[PDB]
RNA sequence: GGUUGCGGCCAUAUCUACCAGAAAGCACCGUUUCCCGUCCGAUCAACUGUAGUUAAGCUGGUAAGAGCCUGACCGAGUAGUGUAGUGGGUGACCAUACGCGAAACUCAGGUGCUGCAAUCU
RNA sequence: GAGAACAGAAAUCUCCAGUAGAACAAAAGGGUAAAAGCCCCCUUGAUUUUGAUUUUCAGUGUGAAUACAAACCAUGAAAGU
RNA sequence: AAGCUCGUAUCAGUUUUAUGAGGUAAAGCGAAUGAUUAGAGGUUCCGGGGUCUUGACCUAUUCUCAAACUUUAAAUAUGUAAGAAGUCCUUGUUACUUAAUUGAACGUGGACAUUUGAAUGAAGAGCUUUUAGUGGGCCAUUUUUGGUAAGC
């Protein structure tokens, strides 16, 4: 927060400063996401993560997220 | 320096739709057009001969003329402070029937087989268009639908 | 089953690439006239390539295509030069083989100092009873994945006759 | 194929995909004078399959095309013609068949009796004066291709010989030498009487005893020589001429007989109450 | 209900991978004297329906399929926008009043229909 | 993409995939797949007579373009163009 | 300015109903084209160092954009129609057209009056001749181009 803070002095213009309440940079909320890792519904690749949707053939979809 | 040629601006106007190139289906071809029928204009990209000018697109006409693959129309275009009278000569895939009299042509056909059907029975016929009207005096129960009581919400950023 | 799937061979190509043209691509049709029994037609080249030393529309290859019994025939003999051998390699992925040689005096004919020496590309496209769909005019087709011809389907049916191997 | 080239694709005509019809004559075909407004144009349509030839007359219409008369090569043998259902003389009597049939129907069977002296001339249906003119279509031949000698001019012959007016040229008839601007009747009579099939017939029969005994099976069962064929197409000609009339097959059973027994051949769609079925079952045994 | 010829709308019809198909039809398939066309009867032409086969084409079914189509108080009355004030604000811009009103997203369902003629357990 | 003596990143030959990512004298934008692209065959309608119509517009001219009528021709089996 | 022909008559800087046309605002980039951040999993007899890395493409994702990009797509503006020059029944003309009294166009005679075909308004509508001045403009709200900006 204050490293941010110590950056609006070089803009021009007002800027303001929000704690998220996303889980980091996933566009779910932190309830979300936990309840789909316990699932075993989120799969690692990277520096992001990839999700189990319910569409598509099981024949993809089974030999990824073999724990759900 | 400026260009205004024939089909200047007609970028966008003459393309065809999307995933509906190639050639015309030939119910195009079969439709038959009588003078004094009203058409709209719309051209197609894919007919360079017998194409309109991109100012009447868009634009209803009543048939004057027909010939072999093409028919006429009567345009009015109002030029200055008066309207003039415009002919063209148009292939007829730039061309279809004009729906704005279809539904009206109905309306006369009901408009008899109703006053005649009322001849022999009720005068005042009433075979007038009316607008919509304010609505009638009702009563709503509260059975099984009470009424839920909602407040306005406070400010919440979710981003 | 396999009652009518039975793979046959299609058509054979003769194929002579001379870099240039003239004296030395007639003498080179020459003996494709005689090889085959039919005459052949020159090829020109697409585009000019300066380092090879060919030109645009210079007439420099020259081909024939020969089928039904005749084709088998200039196979086998095209086949006593390599001593019925071929690589691992030479067939395509879609059922189709080839292989090349650096005499034709060797198949037979007189080495006719007026002629000269040219090597010969041979190349043997296979297929089933029933491609006719994919050549004909009206109501053109594909074939099904079943009656495809696969690379382990004709290095098989190259093993059962001739009596061959395959290398490595 | 990535889902966005199939997004992006546009598919053909059905007509196209099937490669059955082919629009760019299509449309020349039957596209009518727009001052001639609801008259109809028709088609002389001339198809050849296996074993079979078919010809129709169509008109166009909005809804679908609309036949006007038929007329199947396997309708031959209550005329006489029972060997050569495919051949060059075949497609001639039914290309007169079809002619003497649609004559009959309209009512000017009367009138324009085609020829009864066929010599292989080119000639064609003039109209008699302070009468009706003849009945006017024009030659649809589908994907086939135009060469000399093909048997969808034969059609073409029959119908314009049993009174039909259809236009066309003579280059295209057997006898005609591309050297010489003109045709040659006495060539051009000999395949309308299945003249190129008695030539193989005695040559083959001197020639190779087997092949003879392999193809013209027919022929021998029957006890048809090579001098045979002539003069039952002759005949043929001269009972089409007198009975053009259209006689369907008596049919075994009813539609509903048969189409009872074709839906135990047919596999039905499943629901998606059954369909959730499979999945869930699928899931618990991977 | 199956099939063939000619179509209409032109993916609910396409694409990928598999399975099935009685009867008829279609098809593959056999031959090179003749008309005809090729380097090659492969394509095109002719002849036979005879010697063979449902292997493919073709048709239908299957897939928490891809695509496509339809609907939804799904998102959303959100974005945008017509009109109004001696409204707010240094400004950038924003709120309110009388009206109109998206797209993406999300979810659910669907996977050709049909006209003329002929024919078939 | 997978293959074939010399032959290689690029010579010629074969198959498969390929909605146009090519080509269509030129600037750019439209348009086009049994074609409007490529190759082959035949041709001169790039012809004759005089009007009507569209665009710029004063509803003047000039340029260009559209649909017919009356002739004579080209091409194709033909519808047609 | 002079009038002229007529007078319930059609019209309207408007709405409504039915039916067309458009590619701007917005939106979109795990949709095409063109830009653009970051890793991850794969691919080579087909880049180069080193006995294993860095570049290349492949596949599934991720961040951010377009006056001369786009599937989708408003609001405001915009074309036509809402009857007597209409509808229906019967049958006459022609050198056009049709295989054909088939059709096309124009007509004879018959049937249906102004709740006769939505709303509101209408110092009445239609029409002609002739001639003056003018042909340097400027300002405000909103949309908008060049320019740091300007009472530009
Ligand atoms: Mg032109
Ligand atoms: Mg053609
Ligand atoms: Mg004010
Ligand atoms: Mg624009
Ligand atoms: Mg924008
Ligand atoms: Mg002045």
């Amino acid at each position: 927060v204050e490293g941010l803070r110590r950056a609006r002095y070089k803009f021009p213009g007002q800027q303001k400063i929000i704690l998220s309440k996303k889980w980091g940079f996933t566009n779910l909320d932190r309830p979300e996401y936990l309840k789909k890792r316990e699932a075993g519904e989120v799969k690692d690749d990277g520096a992001f993560v990839k999700f189990l949707s319910k569409k598509g053939s099981l024949e993809n979809n089974i030999r990824e997220f073999p724990e759900y | 320096g400026k260009s205004h040629g024939y089909r200047s601006r007609t970028r966008y106007m003459f393309q065809r739709d999307f995933r509906k190139h190639g050639a015309v289906h030939l119910s195009t071809y079969l439709k038959v057009y009588k003078v004094g029928d009203i058409v709209d204009i719309k051209a197609n990209g894919s007919i360079q001969k017998g194409m309109p000018h991109k100012f009447y697109q868009g634009k209803t006409g009543v048939v004057y003329n027909v010939t072999k693959s093409s028919v006429g129309v009567i345009i009015n275009k109002m030029v200055g402070n008066r309207y003039l009278e415009k002919r063209l000569n148009l292939r007829v895939e730039h061309i279809k029937h004009s729906k704005c009299r279809q539904e009206f042509l109905e309306r006369v056909k009901a408009n008899a087989a109703k006053r005649a059907e009322a001849k022999a029975q009720g005068v005042a016929v009433q075979l007038k268009r009316q607008p919509a009207q304010p609505r009638e005096s009702r009563i709503v129960s509260t059975e099984g639908n009470v009424p839920q009581t909602l407040a306005p919400v406070p400010y919440e950023t979710f981003i | 089953q396999n009652p009518m799937r039975d793979l046959k061979i299609e058509k054979l190509v003769l194929n002579i690439s001379v870099g240039e043209s003239g004296d030395r691509l007639t003498r080179a049709s020459k003996v494709l006239e005689q090889l085959s029994g039919q005459t052949p037609v020159q090829s020109k080249a697409r585009y000019t390539v300066r380092t090879f030393g060919i030109r645009r529309n210079e007439k420099i290859a020259v081909h024939v295509t020969v089928r039904g019994p005749k084709a088998e025939e200039i196979l086998e003999r095209g086949l006593k030069v390599k001593e019925y051998q071929l690589r691992d390699r030479n067939f395509s992925a879609t059922g189709n083989f080839g292989f090349g040689i650096d005499e034709h005096i060797d198949l037979g004919i007189k080495y006719d100092p007026s002629i000269g020496i040219f090597g010969m590309d041979f190349y043997v496209v296979m297929n089933r009873p029933g491609a006719r769909v994919t050549r004909r005019k009206r109501c053109k087709g594909t074939v099904g994945n079943s009656h495809k011809t696969t690379k382990e389907d004709t290095v098989s049916w190259f093993k059962q006759k001739y009596d061959a191997d395959v290398l490595d | 194929k990535s889902s966005a080239y199939s997004s992006r694709f546009q598919t053909p005509f059905r007509r196209r995909r099937e490669g059955k019809t082919d629009y760019y004559q299509r449309k020349r075909l039957v596209t009518q004078h727009k001052a001639k407004y609801n008259t109809p144009k028709y088609r002389l349509v001339v198809r050849f399959t296996n074993k079979d030839i078919i010809c129709q007359i169509i008109s166009s219409t909005i809804t679908g095309d609309v036949v006007l008369a038929a007329a199947y090569s396997h309708e031959l043998p209550r005329y006489g013609i029972t060997h050569g259902l495919t051949n060059w003389a075949a497609a001639y009597a039914t290309g007169l068949l079809i002619a003497r049939r649609t004559l009959q129907k309209l009512g000017l069977d009367e009138t324009y009796k085609g020829v009864e002296e066929v010599e292989g001339e080119y000639e064609l249906t003039e109209a008699v004066e302070d009468g009706p003119r003849p009945f006017k279509v024009f030659l649809d031949i589908g994907l086939q291709r135009t060469t000399t000698g093909a048997r969808v001019f034969g059609a073409l012959k029959g119908a314009s010989d049993g009174g039909l007016y259809v236009p066309h040229s003579e280059n295209r008839f057997p006898g005609w030498d591309f050297e010489t601007e003109e045709i040659d009747p006495e060539l051009l009579r000999s395949y309308i009487f299945g003249g190129h099939v008695s030539q193989y017939m005695e040559e083959l029969a001197d020639d190779d005893e087997e092949r003879f005994s392999e193809l013209f099976k027919g022929y021998l069962a029957d006890d048809i020589d090579a001098d045979s064929l002539e003069d039952i197409y002759t005949s043929a000609h001269e009972a089409i001429r007198a009975d053009p009339a259209f006689k369907p097959t008596e049919k075994k059973f009813t539609k509903e007989q048969y189409a009872a027994e074709s839906k135990k051949y047919r596999q039905t769609k499943l629901s998606k109450e059954e369909r959730a079925a499979r999945v869930a079952a699928k899931i618990a045994a991977l």
